[PDB]
RNA sequence: AAGACGAUCGAACUCGGUCGUUUAGAGGAAGUAAAAGUCGUAACAAGGUUUCCGUAGGUGAACCUGCGGAAGGAUCAUUA
RNA sequence: UAUCAACUUUCGAUGGUAGGUCCGUCGCCUACCAUGGUGACCACGGGUGACGGGGAAUCAGGGUUCGAUUCCGGAGAGGGAGCCUGAGAAACGGCUACCACAUCCAAGGAAGGCAGCAGGCGCGCAAAUUACCCAUUUCCGACACGGAGAGGUAGUGACGAAAAAUAACAAUGAAUUGGAAUGAGUGCAUCCCAAACCCAUGGGCGAGGACCCAUUGGAGGGCAAGUCUGGUGCCAGCAGCCGCGGUAAUUCCAGCUCCAAUAGCGUAUGCUAACGUUGCUGCAGUUAAAAAGCUCGUAGUUGGAUCUCUACUUUGAAAAAAUUAGAGUGUUCAAGGCAGGGCCCCCCAUUGAAUACCCCAGCUAGGAAUAAUGGAAUAGGACCCCGGGGCCAUGAUCGAGAGGGACGGCCGGGGGCAUUCGUAUUGCGCCGCUAGAGGUGAAAUUCUUGGACCGGCGCAAGACGGACCGGAGCGAAAGCGUUUGCCAAGAACGUUUUCAUUAAUCAAGAACGAAAGUCGGAGGUUCGAAGACGAUCAGAUACCGUCGUAGUUCCGACCGUAAACGAUGCCGACCCGCGAUCCGGCGGCGUUUGACCCGCCGGGCAGCGUUGCGGGAAACCACGAGUCUCUGGGCUCCGGGGGGAGUAUGGUUGCAAAGCUGAAACUUAAAGGAAUUGACGGAAGGGCACCACCAGGAGUG
């Protein structure tokens, strides 16, 4: 159990300290992993420059085409795999552009059916994506 | 979920007891788990007693007995029917059948 | 069967040991 | 229960709650001291002193008769040994065992009670130091422990 | 081994309440077990109880009165300030309306209410209610 | 005033050592995902050889076998 | 942060002495000596997307996180180093070098430092005018006068905070009607302000779809809000999660409608509460992730009762403001400000511009409970007398249903050594008879007229210790069963014996530790990994059978692993009942030559009734898994969704096999615990029909 006594404070504070580890929530946050690995790097969004159309198929028990884009960043170099979220806004998007990427609903999780996509499209040619869908900024 | 307080066997204080081996399979099971049988036969069925009877030498003498003890597996004693599964509170019954 | 995954681990790593001792 | 064994056993001495002599016991202060006296002298424990006094002699606490222990009595009058009786007994076990020990040589629950009487003769030692019972650079060898039983 | 002797005495209290009984036997006796029993006394929450003193640490025998929920110890047995003390009686104590913290002031042993009107804090042994 | 023997502070360069962090690599060997493929049926009903565990060997594969142990067994019980 | 356990000390590390040097103290430095100094209470080394603090965010209480940022202190002006002047600098809007970078050039040379205010480039998800004035605030100077990108005022500005329009009021059954009401805007005066700008005060224009139009996300559930209509048909797309789309979609694309907040709102990534899913308050470890195999052992933590009935606690002193809390006060209210109120050239309201908080440590004055600690024991100990005397009640708390030790009679498959015996098993010898014997579901391999199997006689070898043998004993566990002897040890009980707290649990350490495995010898009966062969099968390197190597046994030395299990750490307290059992002790009435019978006490292995006074998700638990929201006896180890993975790497140990320590990228919405119902079983028991069978009749194919 737990130590009681008047003068154990280092003992408790040395046990929470060290235990606070095997916490899969803090010790993710708090070591050099998860976030080197991080291709944004600790940021919110980032650019790129489209390289690819590649689609990927939704897991089952669904069954379509989720049309993603094969993205290099601009920060890094590294290569990830957005998501353009809407309808026909794929269209919009043209290969080598610069379109500001940015995370997936969950933090470094991929969300929904989509196998391996944890990154999402917001703006392209520095004009924005849902205004390009509401017929706003025509670009 | 633990099916038995005993855990299927008679050990309480001690760590290791002497493995027998079974009968009809000659499978290594522990003296205290093995189920025993302890059968006590006469040496001349009751079908030919009478037939001994009339063969015999003398007046008056009675036929000797064969006493054999059987130890017997979990797996072999259920299978030759010596004994069969019981009820959740039919288990606890330690008394042996009349 | 986990013992015999074991067994197999067992045999990878040792065999890595093989390849990585051969190296040096 | 007991330090290096398990056991919650109670059998111990139960000590009436009258502190006083009882009238049939004659035997006065000066008298009990020199019984005493010419026990400790024959090589006899405090402990063994007690024993012959409270089964011969009606003594039931020399502690009574007396205004100290017996212990107390003898390191007055200089006839306490070296080393206390507690400590003298638990070397004299450990150097049994070591003999037994060093001819026999497989047999491990023999070495396993050497620990356990050495790890009581280091504690007990420890505290006549705090006490200063002992002297401060005494210390238990096992090979010079012999010498002194 | 046999440490804090006021939880062994309020452990024995509190079990033999909650099964009806009305004589509790207390193996060690200490005053500041008495000093204890006392302020539980002066509040009704426990009768009279005879020290019985034999030439040892001695025993105690308390009435029971069928009016106590727990009676329980703060095993640490922190330092209380009189600002603290505030603090404590909102853990420990189930209402504002009653139960008692009893402290250990340089005053004597006594409940938290008293504490405030002596203007004086010190360390906590326990409560009851 | 230039200039110069010398002692101290000491930048900097070069070549070693050490520490930390990115990265290429024939070939080798795993994990995971997609598993709508092939072979067998190891496990779950005594899963058709009860399952398992430690250790060791073997075998296309799951696995098989020896030794001791466990019931989380398929027996809380078998009679002088 | 230990995957950093020892570091410092030739070449100053710790100290001593003499001196040098400095404004002055000092290994600050030099010279001679000393061998020290720091560390498990974490030194040293490494990491920091680390300037410290006043503070900030969020909070029921505790906490978690943030603090480059206007206040204080420190540090640096591209990187280091050196110096000049001066009261003050190791200054860079001073200077001299090298390094990097860079400017002009008659190619000889010269010159440079925006982490100052604007501005440019680059970098990025990410951050404003190459503006005005020294009028306010203050500073500097020979000075009332000069200067100040310090600062102030505008410009940019949805970082944010406060106030607050987008209508109000009446008749008639609505882009119907009707007159009223001030703003937005727009100029013109005044005010404002160094000039301007903004606000405010007026008057002149200024609303009827008061066209002077409110957006941003949703409408299956969580979660307030459509069985609407059209389109698409597992497509396109939606969806944080569960899911939706498979031609009649409340979830997609749109129309209409509705809901929520509103000049805002959605999204992404951090952070806080949610989260009692890091649990000091306040979590868990039988079966869901979990107590080391076991014991010993120092640091650490925690320690019985007992005497007048320096930690803690209280007070005071001291403390930068701002911030926070908070008193007063109608900036039109408010965020805020520290000002301003009342009377006919002043006066009154001492006009106000409070007060609280400011951990810990240090300082001060009280209290004396609780927790440590010291005092007289080989006394010259305290007081006197005045080296010898006098004197004190002359000075030792209790022995714990704490512990150690002793002693007493016992108890036990406890351990080591030696000895004895027992039948079996295999092999061998002789004799008898005889042709099969072995084995299997059936057979075969194998062994057999050179005599197998079977009977009798007795010889050798190595294992093993059946039955008795138990929900019995012992041991710290692993483990332990023939007789007898020897050696040492142990629990419990008994005690009016002794010591007097010596104790409990315990990091890094250490002993022991089944089976298998490794090394060197001895041995090798049975069994038997591997392997060979005979079956079985679609195949069968398996299950079955016949032979059989390493092993299995002993000695010495390693490995330190198990479903090492009660899947339940150790010590202590309280807490139900009943009947047995083993050991010690006590008492009682007989029977039998100690045995047996009836109770009591202590300890131990367990059981039943508890329908558990209680606990828990059940199952189940009185060797507690009870006395935890009415949450606190002490302590150690240890768990944080499932996989990757006990894997990679590093360290360490080992002859090796491997042990201990031990991640991450990535992947996943479940995995799992207990119980219920049903289905199913080459599981058991009990039953029923020719759409089943036995015995048969007709056939059919
Ligand atoms: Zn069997």
């Amino acid at each position: 159990g737990k130590c009681r006594g008047l003068r154990t404070a280092r003992k408790l504070r040395n046990h929470r300290r060290e235990q606070k580890w095997h916490d899969k929530q803090y010790k993710k946050a708090h070591l050099g992993t998860a976030l080197k690995a991080n291709p944004f790097g600790g940021a919110s969004h980032a650019k790129g420059i489209v390289l690819e159309k590649v689609g990927v198929e939704a897991k089952q028990p669904n069954s379509a085409i989720r049309k993603c884009v094969r993205v290099q960043l601009i920060k890094n170099g590294k290569k990830i795999t957005a998501f353009v979220p809407n309808d026909g806004c794929l269209n919009f998007i043209e290969e080598n552009d610069e379109v500001l990427v940015a995370g997936f609903g969950r933090k470094g999780h991929a969300v929904g059916d989509i196998p391996g996509v944890r990154f999402k499209v917001v703006k392209v040619a520095n004009v924005s994506l849902l205004a390009l869908y509401k017929g706003k900024k025509e670009r | 979920t633990k099916k038995r307080r005993n855990n299927g066997r008679a050990k309480k204080g001690r760590g290791h007891v002497q493995p027998i081996r079974c009968t009809n399979c000659a499978r290594c099971v522990p003296k205290d788990k093995a189920i025993k049988k302890f059968v006590i036969r006469n040496i001349v069925e009751a079908a030919a007693v009478r037939d001994i009877s009339e063969a015999s030498v003398f007046d008056s003498y009675v036929l000797p007995k064969l006493y054999v003890k059987l130890h017997y597996c979990v797996s072999c004693a259920i299978h030759s029917k010596v004994v069969r599964n019981r009820s959740r509170e039919a288990r606890k019954d330690r008394t042996p059948p009349p | 069967r986990a013992k015999w995954r074991k067994k197999r681990m067992r045999r990878l790593k040792r065999k890595r040991r093989k390849m990585r001792q051969r190296s040096k | 229960g007991r330090m290096h064994a398990p056991g919650k056993g109670l059998s111990q001495s139960a000590l009436p709650y009258r502190r006083s002599v009882p009238t049939w016991l004659k035997l006065t202060s000066d008298d009990v001291k020199e019984q005493i006296f010419k026990l400790a002298k024959k090589g006899l424990t405090p402990s063994q002193i007690g024993v012959i006094l409270r089964d011969s002699h009606g003594v039931a606490q020399v502690r009574f008769v007396t205004g100290n222990k017996i212990l107390r009595i003898l390191k007055s009058k200089g006839l306490a040994p070296d080393l206390p009786e507690d400590l003298y007994h638990l070397i004299k076990k450990a150097v049994a065992v070591r003999k037994h020990l060093e001819r026999n040589r497989k047999d491990k629950d023999a070495k396993f009670r050497l620990i356990l009487v050495e790890s009581r003769i280091h504690r007990l030692a420890r505290y006549y130091k705090t006490r200063r019972v002992l002297a401060p650079n005494w210390k238990y060898e096992s090979s010079t422990a012999s010498a002194l039983v | 081994v046999r440490m804090n002797v006021l939880a062994d005495a309020l452990k024995s209290i509190n079990n033999a309440e909650k099964r009806g009984k009305r004589q509790v036997l207390l193996r060690p006796c200490s005053k500041v077990i008495v000093r204890f029993l006392t302020v539980m006394m002066k509040h009704g929450y426990i009768g009279e109880f005879e020290i019985i003193d034999d030439h040892r640490a001695g025993k105690i025998v308390v009435n029971l009165t069928g009016r106590l929920n727990k009676c329980g110890v703060i095993s640490p047995r922190f330092d209380v300030q009189l600002k603290d003390l505030e603090k404590w009686q909102n853990n420990l104590l189930p209402s504002r309306q009653f139960g008692f913290i009893v402290l250990t002031t340089s005053a004597g042993i006594m409940d938290h209410e008293e504490a405030r009107r002596k203007h004086t804090g010190g360390k906590i042994l326990g409560f009851f209610f």
